[PDB]
């Protein structure tokens, strides 16, 4: 995943750093994900809800 | 260095280093209370003598 084309690493890119785009390839065609899929991601309080 | 997608509808954003999450959680609610109240008294007296 190093050097990639993708931030693999999420907060940090570190993977990304210092890496020539002549040698990156196009990972994929689009980078757009789906509209709220973030939202499938945060944890949930129970008794709250 | 960042620079991982983040979008709200067409829009990409890049989020700071500082911030965890923003995101579109998008939600409203309405109230609306209407009290109307009316009284009204009359009194007519009359007293006739001869």
């Amino acid at each position: 995943l190093v050097c990639n084309g993708d931030s693999d690493c999420d907060e940090d890119s570190a993977d990304e750093d210092r890496c020539e785009d002549s040698e990156r390839r196009p990972s994929c065609d689009i980078d757009k994900p789906p509209p709220n899929i973030e939202l499938t991601g945060n944890g949930y309080n129970e008794l709250t809800g | 260095g960042g620079c991982s997608p983040h979008y709200i509808l067409n829009t990409r954003f890049r989020k700071p280093y500082n911030v965890e999450s923003y995101t579109p959680q998008t939600q409203g609610k309405y109230e609306f209370i209407l009290k109307e109240y009316e009284s009204y008294s009359d009194f007519e007296r009359n007293v006739t003598e001869k």
